[PDB]
């Protein structure tokens, strides 16, 4: 109701969580040691014939 | 779509939170509005 809940600071807290939930997500997806989404990812090419 | 379902079930929310302050506000109005005819009372009785 942008007047109503002075818990806004709660609201930033939470959020803040879920972004830095979102970052663990980006991370710990260590499949080989060669973090697939987060940091840098080579853009490799898989062969196939 | 499910973006705009979860938006508009929150919507639907923040509309309840919303109605229940107007219906306060109206509430706290007709409190005024008797208070307001009281003086009135008070005030065509001190034509004494």
């Amino acid at each position: 109701g942008s007047n109503s809940d002075a818990d806004r600071a709660a609201l930033q807290k939470e959020v803040a969580a879920q972004q830095a939930e979102l970052t663990r997500i980006s991370d710990t997806t260590t499949f080989g040691g060669r973090k697939l989404l987060d940091g840098s990812f080579g853009t490799t090419s898989f062969q196939v014939g | 779509l499910s973006n705009q379902i979860s938006g508009l079930n929150v919507a639907t929310r923040n509309a309840n939170d919303g109605i229940s302050l107007a219906q306060t506000a109206e509430g706290a109005l007709q409190q005024s509005t008797n208070i307001l005819q009281r003086i009135r009372d008070l005030a065509l009785q001190s034509a004494n």
